[PDB]
RNA sequence: GUAGCGGCGAGCGAAACGGGAAGAGCCCAAACCAACAAGCUUGUUGGGGUUGUAGGACUCCGAUAUGGUAGUCUGUUAGUAUAGUUGAAGGAUUUGGAAAAUUCCGCUAAAGAGGGUGAAAGCCCCGUAGACGAAAUGCUGACAACACCUAGGAGGAUCCUGAGUACGGCGGAACACGAGAAAUUCCGUCGGAAUCCGCGGGGACCAUCCCGCAAGGCUAAAUACUCCCUAGUGACCGAUAGUGAACCAGUACCGUGAGGGAAAGGUGAAAAGCACCCCGGAAGGGGAGUGAAAUAGAUCCUGAAACCGUGUGCCUACAACAAGUCAAAGCUCGUUAAUGAGUGAUGGCGUGCCUUUUGUAGAAUGAACCGGCGAGUUACGAUUGCAUGCGAGGUUAAGUCGAAGAGACGGAGCCGCAGCGAAAGCGAGUCUGAAUAGGGCGAAUGAGUAUGUAGUCGUAGACCCGAAACCAUGUGAUCUA
RNA sequence: GGUAGCGGAGAAAUUCCAAACGAACUUGGAGAUAGCUGGUUCUCUCCGAAAUAGCUUUAGGGCUAGCCUCGGAAUUGAGAA
RNA sequence: GGUGUAGUGGUAGGAGAGCGUUCUAAGGGCGUUGAAGGUCGAUCGUGAGGACGGCUGGAGCGCUUAGAAGUGAGAAUGCCG
RNA sequence: UGAAAUUUUAGUACCUGUGAAGAUGCAGGUUACCCGCGACAGGACGGAAAGACCCCAUGGAGCUUUACUGUAGUUUGAUAU
């Protein structure tokens, strides 16, 4: 969700991750992502947008 | 879907087809455009409608008619949209532009009698048929020229 | 750019509901001495563009 | 690609409405007043005034405020540009000349962007994330300062409101509009108004109505482009490519001159660029050394083909050969181990490839050979097939936010759902017609739309190469007349 | 030293104007246009023509039809012998 | 997948299905214990073409799926060497 | 010391005939051991020049005129000065 910079700063550098804020989530990211690790008000944001 | 593993739905897509490429590839040397003539030049063929020489249909034929500048064309409405709607509802161009059901009225809404009506209503509109105010007026409903 | 109609075509033609081309009638100008009644009768009345004919100038009028 | 224009041909082709980006309004001339000088008006300066729901002057009143600026090398301040500083974490093992590679255990990450390092490094170096930094000069924004604009109400009796102007004739031109019925706008020439009871426009023109107030000026933003500088990006090129130019390129060279215009990148990790010896006058070699490699030795990575040469397994000096293919003795050799390989006496059959043609081995065309380069592409539209989403509906465009993304919003607009008629108009009908007749076109008898993809077409150079030529700037009388 | 190309000069030949002058040279419009000639690069499978009619300032070009190909619809089956 | 019947010359040309080249994405790999490239071989497939081994070579490159094309040359009195 | 035009690959005979109708290359027959050097020019429809003659293109250019349409100049009138 939005505002949570200190997990996503902590969360770019590893190889094997990719972080997208809630308002921002692509087709191609998820198909990308073999694992989609979203928390509880970023899933609430995400079906509000849809 | 996996990006490794997709897959184009079966017929989405062509190949394209590419001239001068061989003999074998049925395009090769001529490319499809045969042995010499004008239509075998690159930028070669005559203008559309063109008939070599010959006066073409549209000389031939005489220019007929002429076009009303205060011309006006109504969106047109029939009594098989009208049954849409329920009992007593009061039908307006807004409300059919609303509903999507007319979203260009052009010059305005007229009423057609193509259908059948079978509910009452209150139809306002810029013009109606004979045929269409009576069905209206059949229907229980009423009829108004906005 | 956007394809351009073919003006002369659009003065003298009229699309109809089934997509064909509504036209007039050559031989409708002068000399009716030379014709007679029967034929101008039967030019008085309108006609559509043959298959032929229609195919080499459907183009035209695309978006007439 | 509509309304229109057009040898009504080829083609040319709007604007308003609607949706958006950006937004800002202001100054004079004149009337009038005052000052100055001359010669009661007549020039200069100042004040006053800037308009169409008419405004202003002028005459009464009341206010001497309220707000604003598209002004300034005026200062103060903040920021920013032009150098920089700091910036985490790895040792061994195997191969190897060399470790970043392999294996084993670890460590860092607001830094796993990238580049270099003796091969491919998150932890070796430069960097990156992050933090920090400006003596000096620019630039921007704010603050203040200065500067400059800023009045309300009421009456019209009169005065003012842009003249050789508006407009008209004639001749041209611009408006999509080619004189056409022609508005509107501009130029040349001639004629030539009104002025508020006035004037212009609403596509000839008149009347009514509506809208506006010319013949004066200024005005930021949204828009167009990149020679340059900075930081980046690329299903862009990789030395015949990419700028003509990766290299001392607009150079060499060519031309009197304008002008035209090339070729040419790569040793190695590191020059460690072969001390010394031998042949030779040298060049160039052979040793000896450097190197992991010298058949990497500077014509230097790789090193193809044409072309040339050496050695030889087989054949060849009675043979007429598009040169091969089918059959085949002999000899030679032993492979992706296959009812193998090379050569081939001899016998059968047999006139190349391409182009263009009725027909070509053709004595028709093109190619000396090898290598490289070299021709249906893209943009915007049209239409058809195929596919997907939705479905009597489909769909957004510009634009705002966003990573040069997706996506969200944006319904203006476009196609479809009703057709018929030239049109008024009518409408599942309509047109013709006197007709409830017949007939034409439509409904009964319904699928479209957005996008992808492919085929074809249109506008563009439009598959590639090729004229003699035409036109517009320039350079040439050092040859020759 | 003068005369410069829509030109100059010419005891006159279309004669000269920087080794090709019935209109110099260079650059640009420009990738002029070319109904003409040449060229147009991989493979296999299915099918497979035409060199005719009509009209054409048309005749070695073009357009419609005829002949080929691919898809689709429907039939009281309409084709061939 | 099997049986049967029938069919399978072909220029212009139409339709279909494929090979190979460069690059992008994803996945999965290969490389100083030697990649690409070059060369040789008596190898495999119906075709374009694909492997495998020897030698040379010295650092990048395949494979599967999908995507995009400056994607295939023997001829143009083609251009350069 | 050291080129050039040309050049599809060539192990490059004669006669008669055949053929796009004039063959070194095809048919029949005949002739001919292999490789050269010095000479000739019958043929390779020899090389050189995309024939200039001829025809065609709805090509170009220069020239002519009582071709068409324009136009510089010259002239005449109205009008302004
Ligand atoms: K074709
Ligand atoms: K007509
Ligand atoms: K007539
Ligand atoms: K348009
Ligand atoms: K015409
Ligand atoms: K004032
Ligand atoms: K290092
Ligand atoms: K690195
Ligand atoms: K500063
Ligand atoms: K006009
Ligand atoms: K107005
Ligand atoms: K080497
Ligand atoms: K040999
Ligand atoms: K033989
Ligand atoms: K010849
Ligand atoms: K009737
Ligand atoms: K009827
Ligand atoms: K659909
Ligand atoms: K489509
Ligand atoms: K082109
Ligand atoms: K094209
Ligand atoms: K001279
Ligand atoms: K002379
Ligand atoms: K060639
Ligand atoms: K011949
Ligand atoms: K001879
Ligand atoms: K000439
Ligand atoms: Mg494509
Ligand atoms: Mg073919
Ligand atoms: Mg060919
Ligand atoms: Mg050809
Ligand atoms: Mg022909
Ligand atoms: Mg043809
Ligand atoms: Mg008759
Ligand atoms: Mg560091
Ligand atoms: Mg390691
Ligand atoms: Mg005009
Ligand atoms: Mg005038
Ligand atoms: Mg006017
Ligand atoms: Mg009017
Ligand atoms: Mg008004
Ligand atoms: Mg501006
Ligand atoms: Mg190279
Ligand atoms: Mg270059
Ligand atoms: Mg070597
Ligand atoms: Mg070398
Ligand atoms: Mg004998
Ligand atoms: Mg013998
Ligand atoms: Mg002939
Ligand atoms: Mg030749
Ligand atoms: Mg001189
Ligand atoms: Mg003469
Ligand atoms: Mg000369
Ligand atoms: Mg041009
Ligand atoms: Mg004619
Ligand atoms: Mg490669
Ligand atoms: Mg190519
Ligand atoms: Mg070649
Ligand atoms: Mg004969
Ligand atoms: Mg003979
Ligand atoms: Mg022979
Ligand atoms: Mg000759
Ligand atoms: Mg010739």
């Amino acid at each position: 969700e939005n505002g949570n910079d200190f997990a996503a700063l902590s969360a770019r550098n590893l190889p094997n991750v990719s972080v997208v804020t809630s308002d921002n989530v692509s087709v191609l990211d998820v198909v990308s992502a073999n694992k989609v690790l979203a928390t509880q008000t970023a899933l609430t944001q995400i079906e509000e947008v849809l | 879907m996996k990006l490794h593993e997709l897959k184009p739905a079966e017929g989405s897509r062509q190949v394209r087809n590419r001239v001068g490429r061989g003999t074998s590839s049925g395009n090769g040397k001529t490319a499809g455009r045969g042995q010499k003539g004008q239509k075998a030049r690159s930028g070669g063929g005559v203008r559309l409608g063109f008939e070599g020489g010959q006066t073409p249909l549209f000389r031939r034929l005489p220019k007929r008619g002429f076009t009303n500048i205060n011309r006006k064309d109504y969106a047109v409405v029939n009594l098989d949209t009208l049954n849409r709607f329920e009992d007593g509802t009061e039908v307006t161009p807004v409300v059919l532009k609303e509903a999507g059901i007319v979203k260009n009225e052009k010059a305005g809404i007229k009423v057609l009698a193509d259908g059948e009506l079978t509910k009452k209503l209150t139809v306002k509109a810029a013009k109606f048929s004979k045929s269409a105010q009576e069905a209206i007026e059949a229907a229980g409903g009423s009829i108004e020229v906005i | 750019p956007k394809q351009k109609t073919h003006r002369g075509l659009a003065k003298r033609v009229k699309r109809t509901g089934g997509g064909g081309l509504k036209r007039g009638r050559a031989f409708t100008s002068h000399r009716f001495h030379g014709k007679t009644k029967k034929q101008r009768r039967q030019l008085r009345k309108a006609s559509m563009v043959a298959k032929g004919d229609y195919k080499r100038i459907r183009q035209q009028l695309a978006r007439m």
